[PDB]
RNA sequence: AGAACCUUACCUGGUCUUGACAUCCACGGAAGUUUUCAGAGAUGAGAAUGUGCCUUCGGGAACCGUGAGACAGGUGCUGCAUGGCUGUCGUCAGCUCGUGUUGUGAAAUGUUGGGUUAAGUCCCGCAACGAGCGCAACCCUUAUCCUUUGUUGCCAGCGGUCCGGCCGGGAACUCAAAGGAGACUGCCAGUGAUAAACUGGAGGAAGGUGGGGAUGACGUCAAGUCAUCAUGCCCUUACGACCAGGGCUACACACGUGCUACAAUGGCGCAUACAAAGAGAAGCGACCUCGCGAGAGCAAGCGGACCUCAUAAAGUGCGUCGUAGUCCGGAUUGGAGUCUGCAACUCGACUCCAUGAAGUCGGAAUCGCUAGUAAUCGUGGAUCAGAAUGCCACGGUGAAUACGU
């Protein structure tokens, strides 16, 4: 990927980092069946004047040396590609190629 | 004084006892019939019996683990045939003869990459 | 469709918009890209220009498009015929 | 009872740091339960190995996270302590738990 | 791609890993990316010290990192002034306790990712190619290798059509588990393009 | 004792800041100590220890199958309160006289 | 295949009447591995048989398989331009397998409800010289005949 | 190994230009923390706190701000400049070399020949003698046994019982790992060239490579990939960067791979039995309560042989339907809703009620499979907020056939 993506990606981390306990806050509100109308509706209102990048669910995990989107696996935080380089050098510790 | 062998087949694994009596089968505290409803399975389980002729002269106290009925029942044979061969020592020329002291080794084989089963390949084309 | 215990969906801005041309009494035409936005009572009467992602295309609202989104009136692809 | 839990992916190293410490525990307390051992993790991947397309072409990894259940039936004053200075051999995550 | 990595083979049986360390799911992939910058870093650093082998292994909150070398005193300069230097870095690096071990290669010929990175050296600062594949087989027969192989590829002596070229001598054995063989790998960065540079190291068979 | 390293050392004869016996002399102390190992044959200790005062052999921070039995045995004496020492001495197990000029080569783990 | 012949695999003989035949047949019979039903089916055509014909069940089904069994099948050649059919006898172990083939083969075919029944009234049907089986192996039998003259 | 936003590389607009991402000085400000209006948002304007590590005080290292340039940036082009990685013939038994010899020489010989083998496997011969890479073995797994260690796993014999291994206990058995044993044509007979082998049988859990996997020789296709990554012309107030919305989901049509069907070896209803292998902390979520249901509420147990996902389904028994476009089949569409998520219009999954297309075994042709295989039945996992009929795994039931070339 681009360094720019990359970029990009670790800004909505931050954002995500920042406005986790306001974002929850609003969100149990807003779930709160034993709740005003009207707050509910404004805890609605909340939640979107706040940043997209602040949600969990827009940041993509990326490889961690080459930020490849797709082939991600999350034990290593790498793409298969890198994972399959690590495992063959030895730097990726317990694993082995398997057969049974 | 009870006797005893260890019965396995596909990924059962059954636990056969054998005692001097008159015959009563049971399987994790059910009846032969109870336990197993296939009429196969029971063939099986009694097949060594028949074979030497101990069917009214033992009891026979079984708990059985894993697999389906079919691979279960085996396993128990299996067993009852290995505790047999404890028991008696003498019987061991029939049971070979049959084929029941024999541990079937066949597992299901693994699914592998690019086939869809262990050798079913994929629908091939040319074009 | 949205959750009846949500309520309907509107972008805030689009609503203050609409609240100012009631107070105004003014029909000349909102452009919006909103098309997302559900269409209410209080809408009604009023032209909305909504974007179809290339033009924006004037929807007189009528009784009948409450429940309605404005996206569902500003058809976004142009298909004629193939011959 | 002080269950400890031995975890490690090379098994070798694993049954080392069990007999180490079985030693440790013997010397100073008294009855020791034992390294019993619990199931093994076989926790597999399989990645496709082309930088881009072919599908039917992956290799199959897998990390066996080995466990070892030792229990130290009574905690005397000399034993329980005896651990704190004696750290077992790297690649080997203990686990002790009194009660 | 027709080959299977040697190294990674072999890790179960006659090789052993790098990266020595046990951490459960959470932790794995964060360790994992901590080794590959301290790794990175080290490259970086001693790449005029030859460097073989950096094997991390972290116990108890704490790094132990150990630097397979040819040549300890470059890396380790006046004794403790440098090591200390780089032990703080990696420190950093990581975010723990650091320790730094330097362990001593004898017979660099015969370590094969020095014998590669020599190799990538050479080419390089514009030799012929072949001449140094040659030395460096030579020079691993003459130390007492059961056998070498060296290969290179790409842009041979600026040529417009790349090819790949190979010399082996003695017995190299990779379809053989219980061979000792030291492969590894390298890279010239030449004017006109990427050189790469394989070499196959067989000490010898292990039995047990 | 067989191996001592002392961190922010360069050689033997060096010294080091805020002790009184040099490194030599804490070298001979250290000959001089007698441990007792039970399982290993082969530990590694710690000595670390800040402060004005001797530094005894009961400061090392054993751990459970090594048992220091002189617990007056001295080492160094720390002068300054901002002078610290951190050595991790290595314990092997043998028998006899093997002296550090025929060890100089016969050490095969590099 | 080319390299080696193989030793035919064991087969376990059915629990009610203790036949390697019956249990074949049932296994012909049997479809997706379903082994248990396809044999409760065959029991039922049995008993039905039994019922019909008298006899025992297993004799019946035996009686019936004899009139559907080829002396002779055919095979192509095809050594000249056109194509040769030739005649060859056929082995026991094969010709009974053939006969039951076809036999199930009827069963699937016919047009009443039940499978069992269908099976019971194909055998009735052999036993009897009438029926689907038997007519195909007359067609076999005819073809062998009309090519005869190469052998 | 998962396109609503994101991803995203594309389009439409709105914006930025030493820049989203780095290094460098100059000099303005401690970083940061909270909040306000306009705007689709990007951004463009406000109110509160702080001054830490050190100064013969021309100031500093972290972290914002501005301008200059040096530079950054490019999923832009070339896979016909490359490395790396991958497919492929093919897990096919081959491909070579040194020295010697033959030939003016390209080359040959070895490596052919008699047998044999899964095998350039092995023997015998022989101008060859040797060697290497491969065909084999070493590795994982599975099939039998033994020793060790017994909880969270087990219950043979003992006592107690709430008839639950649950609780005293027991270490037997299963099981769990760790370490050993075992299979080598080793033993027997015959055939064979005094052979390598082959054919049978004995024992044995296993027999002739026991079953399966990993392992892919020299090379071939200027095969694939400059969009993983790296790497040897072009853009640099834009072929770079930020944003909101849209598109990648379009639809006369053609092909590929799958799922579900066309039914009675079945559908529906009620009862009821037997798995394996996995995952789980921004996670798996019992029990109980509510909801027709998807789920909701409450909320233990549990980084887990303990708790949760989690009822296996096919099966078995009893009933019903009786060959119908059906009590087969479920597409399609309407209504109403649940959950995830700022957000389900374009464009999610699932639920309920309704709706009930085509389809009655498929033309020419064409694919897979030799055994626990095919066929069929469910179960799990990865990616993942959500989103599989795909992929990768797991067990259940479980065939037919191989005369032969």
């Amino acid at each position: 990927a681009k360094q720019s993506m990359k970029a990009r990606e670790v800004k909505r981390v931050a954002l995500a980092d920042k406005y986790f306990a306001k974002r929850a806050e609003l969100k149990a509100i807003i779930s709160d069946v034993n709740a005003s109308d009207e707050d509910r509706w404004n805890a609605v209102l909340k939640l979107q004047t706040l940043p997209r990048d602040s949600s969990p669910s827009r940041q993509r995990n990326r490889c961690r040396q080459t930020g490849r989107p797709h082939g991600f696996l999350r034990k290593f935080g790498l793409s298969r590609i890198k994972v399959r380089e690590a495992a063959m050098r030895g730097e990726i510790p317990g694993l082995k190629k398997a057969s049974w | 004084n009870q006797y005893y062998g260890t019965g396995r087949r596909k990924s059962s694994a059954a636990r056969v006892f054998i005692k001097p009596g008159n015959g009563k089968i049971v399987i994790n505290q059910r009846s032969l019939e109870q336990y197993f409803g296939r009429e196969t399975a029971r063939m099986v389980v009694r097949q060594p019996l028949e074979l030497v002729d101990m069917v009214e002269k033992l009891d026979l106290y079984i708990t059985v683990k894993g697999g389906g009925i079919s691979g279960q029942a085996g396993a128990i044979r299996h067993g009852i045939t290995r505790a047999l061969m404890e028991y008696d020592e003498s019987l061991r020329s029939e049971l070979r003869k049959a084929g029941f002291v024999t541990r079937d080794a066949r597992q299901v084989e693994r699914k592998k990459v690019g086939l869809r089963k262990a050798r079913r390949r994929p629908q091939f084309s040319k074009r | 469709p949205r959750s009846l215990k949500k309520g309907p969906f509107i972008d805030l801005h689009l609503l203050k918009k609409v609240e100012k041309a009631v107070e105004s009494g003014d029909k000349k035409p909102l452009r919006t890209w909103s098309r997302r936005s559900t269409i209410f009572p209080n809408m009604i009467g009023l032209t909305i220009a909504v974007h179809n992602g290339r033009q924006h295309v004037p929807v007189f609202v009528t009784d009948e498009m409450v429940g309605h989104k404005l996206g569902e009136f500003a058809p976004t692809r142009t298909y004629r015929g193939h011959a | 009872r002080i269950r400890i839990r031995l975890k490690a992916f090379d098994h070798r190293l694993i049954d080392q740091a069990t007999a180490e410490i079985v030693e440790t525990a013997k010397r100073t307390g008294a009855q020791v339960r034992g390294p019993i051992p619990l199931p093994t993790r076989k926790e597999r991947f399989t990645v496709l190995i082309s930088p881009h397309v072919n599908k039917d072409a992956r290799d199959q990894y897998e990390i066996r996270t080995h466990l070892r259940l030792v229990d130290i039936v009574e905690p005397t004053e000399k034993t329980v302590d005896a651990l704190m200075r004696l750290d077992l051999a790297a690649g080997v995550d203990v686990q002790i738990s009194l009660g | 791609g027709q080959k299977v990595h040697p190294n990674g083979i072999r890790l179960g049986i006659v090789k052993p890993w790098n990266s020595t360390w046990f951490a459960n799911t959470k932790e794995f992939a964060d360790n994992l990316d901590s080794d590959f910058k301290v790794r990175q870093y080290l490259t970086k650093e001693l790449a005029k010290a030859s460097v073989s082998r950096i094997v991390i292994e972290r116990p108890a909150k704490s790094i132990r990192v150990t630097i397979h070398t040819a040549r300890p005193g470059i890396v380790i300069g006046k004794k403790g002034e440098d090591v200390e230097k780089l032990r703080k870095v990696v420190a950093d690096i990581a975010g723990v306790p650091a320790q730094i071990n330097i362990a001593e290669v004898r017979k660099p010929e015969l370590d094969a990712k020095l014998v590669a990175d020599s190799i990538t050296s050479q080419l390089e600062r514009r030799v012929m190619f072949r001449r140094a594949m040659k030395r460096a087989v030579q020079n691993a027969m003459r130390l007492g290798a059961k056998g070498i192989k060296v290969e290179v590829s790409g842009r041979l002596g600026g040529a417009e059509i790349a090819r790949t070229e190979w010399y082996r001598e003695g017995r190299v054995p990779l379809h053989t588990l219980r061979a000792d063989i030291d492969y590894n790998t390298s890279e010239a960065h030449t004017t006109y393009g990427v050189i790469g540079v394989k070499v196959w190291i067989f000490k010898g068979e292990i039995l047990g | 004792v067989t191996e001592v390293e002392i961190d922010g050392v360069l050689h033997e004869y060096s010294t080091k800041e805020g002790v009184q016996e040099d490194i030599l002399e804490i070298l001979l102390n250290l000959k001089g100590l007698a441990v007792r190992v039970q399982g290993k044959d082969e530990v590694i200790l710690t000595l670390n220890k800040s402060g004005i005062g001797p530094v005894t052999a009961a400061d090392i921070t054993h751990d459970g199958d090594v048992e220091i039995v002189k617990p007056q045995h001295v080492i160094c004496h720390l002068t300054d309160e901002n002078a610290s020492i951190s050595m991790r001495i290595k314990v092997q197990r043998g028998r006899g006289y093997v002296p550090a000029s025929t060890r100089i080569h016969s050490e095969e783990d590099e | 295949p080319r390299r080696r012949v193989i030793g035919q695999r064991k087969i376990l003989p059915d629990p009610k009447f203790g036949s390697e035949l019956l249990a074949k047949f049932v296994n012909i019979l049997m479809v997706d591995g379903k082994k248990s039903t396809a044999e409760s089916i065959v029991y039922s055509a049995l008993e039905t048989l039994a019922q019909r014909s008298g006899k025992s069940e297993l004799e019946a089904f035996e009686v019936a398989l004899e009139n559907v069994r080829p002396t002779v099948e055919v095979k192509s050649r095809r050594v000249g331009g056109s194509t040769y059919q030739v005649p060859v006898e056929v082995r026991p172990v094969r010709r009974n397998a053939l006969a039951m083939r076809w036999i199930v083969e009827a069963a699937r075919k016919r047009g009443d409800k039940s499978m069992a029944l269908r099976l019971a009234n194909e055998l009735s049907d052999a036993a009897e010289n009438k029926g689907t089986a038997v007519k195909k192996r007359e067609d076999v039998h005819r073809m062998a005949e009309a090519n005869k003259a190469f052998a």
